[PDB]
């Protein structure tokens, strides 16, 4: 190698802290795209309500029931 | 009899001996504990934030449940 192997040990010797400035900040962009865990965090952010939920008038509707615990809508229960 | 200052050397105090030596840390082994503490750090922290989510949704549910308020 002309740039991979040559410009690595010299960077560790001369100005060694500059290695960390490119490696840590670089991997900070790569990791949130390839690793399959980021999709879970987006769901809980949207599920947690900030304001009170609005009630709609019932006229031929599916997956919608009363306020009591029943199998209706989505309702998040991901990981305990 | 003549009495003067007597000569004594015994051990000679060791003429120039190195005391500075590598201890505890080796090099590569410190990174295994260093970055190892980081990976243990995130995994322990993020599990608590998932337990915080159990409290979070339950906290906002109180506002939705309270309509006479």
């Amino acid at each position: 190698a002309e740039r991979v192997a040559a410009f690595l040990k010299n960077v560790w010797a001369k100005e060694p802290v500059l290695v960390a400035s490119f490696a840590i900040a670089g991997l900070a962009v790569i990791l949130p795209t390839l690793s399959p865990y980021t999709k879970y965090s987006l769901m809980i952010n949207x599920x947690x309500x900030x304001x009170x939920x609005x009630x709609x008038x019932x006229x031929x509707x599916x997956x919608x029931x009363x306020x009591x615990x029943x199998x209706x809508x989505x309702x998040x229960x991901x990981x305990x | 009899x003549x009495x003067x200052x007597x000569x004594x050397x015994x051990x000679x105090x060791x003429x120039x001996x190195x005391x500075x030596x590598x201890x505890x840390x080796x090099g590569y082994s410190m990174f295994a504990v260093g970055i190892g503490a980081l990976l243990f750090g995130y995994w322990s922290m993020m599990k608590w934030n998932r337990e915080r989510r159990r409290l979070q949704i339950e906290d906002f549910e109180a506002r939705i449940a309270l309509m006479p308020l």
